[PDB]
């Protein structure tokens, strides 16, 4: 615990320049925002209970892009 | 997620190529890998799904996948 | 108003009453074999799968369509506006092709 | 839950008023295990009983069924 | 750890979402929606630097995340 | 919507082992027991009657 | 007669999925609607006693609504 | 010929497989409207409320 | 540089941020399109 | 100096009435279009936009 | 002849696609220049300071 | 004192979505 502690004061007091290889590397890419999708399902269908318009943000993110119809073991079994 | 990887992260420009978003042919796990990035800056935004394009690579193609390579090389040490 | 749910009972009965199954992965697995060049600008096989998935996916205007083969005398069906390309298209388009 | 969820403050107190009586008990945990299906039986279990509309999915269960393939085709209004 | 922000840099209040990723991915989303802002809060503070920046132009970030334990936390939420 | 229409054109699919005259034989018969039809001709009587 | 039909229109790998201890029966619906309930219940019945033969208590929830791994459904809606 | 030289070498024959891909298309719908789909709306017919 | 006096930003595309309209737009249009068909 | 500021004056009047606009994502639009295979060194799509 | 070999194939085939786009652009452009500008011009003219 | 309903609320927020 004491090996737990020293380090994570080591981590804190020490000064750093950079994020590791990866996020510099992602930082590189910019993107471009666009029109809107297309509703997947019906707005006024309920699917799962809560997600409501009082609910907005998951209820706009499930009628854009839409529920998963398909079971993710078997999918992930051929990835 | 899958369709949206598919048919909604389109790594070319919206209006039309551009020097810097070229993959070089035999780098295409490039392809992959901006694929997930579209998807982060997609999905983190509040609101409904949205279309993305890529823009620009500061550095080029060849040039992110040597940074990548390195990386790769680099680890497990 | 009247009339529309009229069609869509008669859809749905025929869905309940025919063998047929309406599975569009046939289409996915049959452009997955086409052979294409990973250096190219445009692409036939992304653009027409692109293309193929209906707005909200409803898939029900086909049995409204073959249920309103007996109502012709009171109901013209017809194909919506907005399945036409916006400015009339170009053949230099792939995109208005696939339209 | 109650201020997260933004739930019923009626069904809340109905809620208190089991966990009360439980503590009232001989034994809590026995009370509980034993009256633990009230809301279910009397909310989930006995539903709609008079229905007037609203939307139903249209799913198709497509073969093989050992692939658990199912296709999402719209909504049907209810009656 | 993929909690989201709520507001910063003088950026608009609730514009994330949970569906944020974790790790390196939410990291470069969130710094990708809002560099611009980021940049004009840094320089507006004094943060201000000469070696133009490909992701931060001007910014003297290399100072700021420091102080402001960014890259700090960043390193030690790896612990 | 066209759309659809097409995407129902190009991907029929048939249960792997069908003999229509059982299938059909199966599927229909619940649907001829309803009484629905002898009342409608009773109401189309009343009709013209008044 | 009835049940016969049922029971003779019913195979496990078309309708039946079981996991551990935990098993979902889909009644598909016909043509002319739904399947009578009364039917449904003679035969529920009947697994009711069918399991005790061989020493298996078989509790058995008919109420509409799904129920499998303790996810619940109602109306194509997820609680 | 006044159409092609606006296209790459390669995009035609990608075209082309396309094309052929979506003329053997296996779809079994055809068949089905032509053969079945008829039987099935005459059996309907004299049941409908309308 | 003393072009756009001081909102130079030499990057042209890509400077847009997310921060209030782009929502409600993006709403705006995905209502539009949900309702034209 | 002296007829410049006519010549504006009357590019607003005309700006007031006339029914043609520009909207330049037409060019764009099209552009988006044109095949080119991604090795060349030289896109012609690229530099005409630019 | 003596220009295209200094070029590659490829390169050809979308200068052509690009200046084919260029040519069929729906620009309204020509059209109102032709039909509408000169009555404009016209309705303009008289109620001009100079 | 304002306590009005929940399908109020639901409503309320749907009319604000359809309004263009």
């Amino acid at each position: 615990l004491a090996e737990m502690d020293e380090t994570l004061m080591r981590a804190r007091r020490h000064s750093y320049s950079s994020f590791s290889k990866l996020l510099e590397a992602y930082l590189l890419v910019k993107w471009r925002m666009c029109e809107a999708r297309e509703p997947s399902v019906d707005l006024r269908l309920p699917l799962c209970a809560g997600i409501d318009p009082l609910n907005s943000d998951p209820f706009l993110k499930m009628v854009s892009v839409g529920p998963m119809l398909q079971s993710t073991r078997k999918y992930f079994a051929q990835t | 997620f899958d369709s949206m990887f598919k048919h909604h992260v389109k790594l070319l420009p919206k209006d039309g190529r551009h020097l810097n978003t070229d993959i070089p042919p035999r780098m295409g796990w490039l392809r992959a890998i901006l694929r997930f990035l579209g998807a982060g800056m997609v999905m983190t935004a509040t609101g409904v799904a949205v279309d993305i394009y890529l823009e620009d690579i500061h550095g080029g193609g060849r040039s992110l996948g040597q940074r990548f390579m390195t990386w790769m090389r680099q680890e497990g040490r | 108003t009247v009339i529309q749910p009229v069609l869509q009972d008669i859809s749905v009965l025929l869905q309940r009453i025919s063998p047929l199954q309406i599975d569009p992965t046939i289409i996915s697995n049959t452009m997955s074999t086409v052979s294409e060049s990973t250096t190219q600008t445009l692409s036939p096989a992304s653009s027409i799968l692109g293309k193929l998935r209906p707005s909200n996916s409803d898939f029900s205007s086909f049995r409204v369509a073959l249920a309103g083969w007996l109502y012709n005398g009171v109901v013209t069906t017809v194909i919506d506006d907005s399945s036409y390309p916006k400015d009339g298209g170009s053949v230099t388009s792939l995109e208005n092709l696939w339209d | 839950l109650q201020q997260t969820a933004g739930l019923d403050p009626s069904l809340v107190k109905l809620g208190v008023q089991i966990c009360l009586h439980a503590a009232a008990s001989s034994s809590y945990a026995w009370f509980i295990l034993k009256t633990k299906s009230i809301f279910p039986q009397n909310t989930l279990h006995s539903m709609y009983e008079s229905l007037e509309g609203g939307y139903c999915p249209n799913l198709e269960w497509l073969e093989p069924r050992s692939d658990y393939k199912f296709m999402y085709m719209g909504v049907m209004p209810l009656s | 750890w993929g909690l989201p922000l709520v507001k910063a840099f003088g950026s608009d209040p609730w514009i994330f979402s949970w569906y944020m990723p974790t790790g390196d991915l939410g990291m470069y989303s969130w710094i990708s929606l809002i560099r611009p802002l980021m940049t004009r809060w840094m320089v507006a503070n004094g943060y201000v630097t000469d070696r133009c920046s490909p992701v931060f132009g001007n910014a003297d970030y290399r100072r700021c995340f420091n102080e402001l334990k960014l890259y700090q936390g960043y390193y030690m939420a790896q612990l | 919507d066209a759309r659809a229409i097409t995407v129902a054109l190009l991907s029929g699919k048939y249960p792997p082992d069908l003999v229509t005259n059982v299938w059909y034989a199966d599927a229909i018969y619940p649907m001829y027991a309803d009484t629905e039809v002898f009342s409608n001709l009773q109401r189309d009587m009343i009709t013209c009657e008044a | 007669p009835d049940v016969l039909r049922l029971m003779k229109s019913l195979t496990i790998q078309r309708n039946y999925v079981c996991q551990g201890d935990d098993g979902l029966m889909i009644i598909d619906g016909t043509t002319a609607g739904k399947v009578n309930s009364e039917t449904i219940q003679k035969m529920l019945e009947l697994i009711s006693k069918y399991g005790e033969e061989f020493g298996w208590k078989y509790d058995i929830a008919y109420d509409g609504t799904a129920e499998y791994l303790k996810l619940y459904f109602i109306f194509g809606c997820r609680i | 010929q006044r159409y092609q030289p606006g296209w790459t070498q390669s995009l035609v024959s990608s075209m082309r497989g396309t094309l052929d891909k979506l003329k053997l298309i296996k779809s079994m719908t055809p068949m089905y409207l032509q053969q079945l789909a008829p039987v099935e709306l005459a059996v309907i017919a004299p049941m409908l409320p309308f | 540089l003393d072009l756009d006096a001081h909102v130079a930003s030499h990057g042209l595309h890509g400077n847009m941020t997310l921060t209030s309209s782009d929502i409600q737009r993006h709403i705006t249009e995905f209502i539009s399109s949900w309702q034209n068909h």
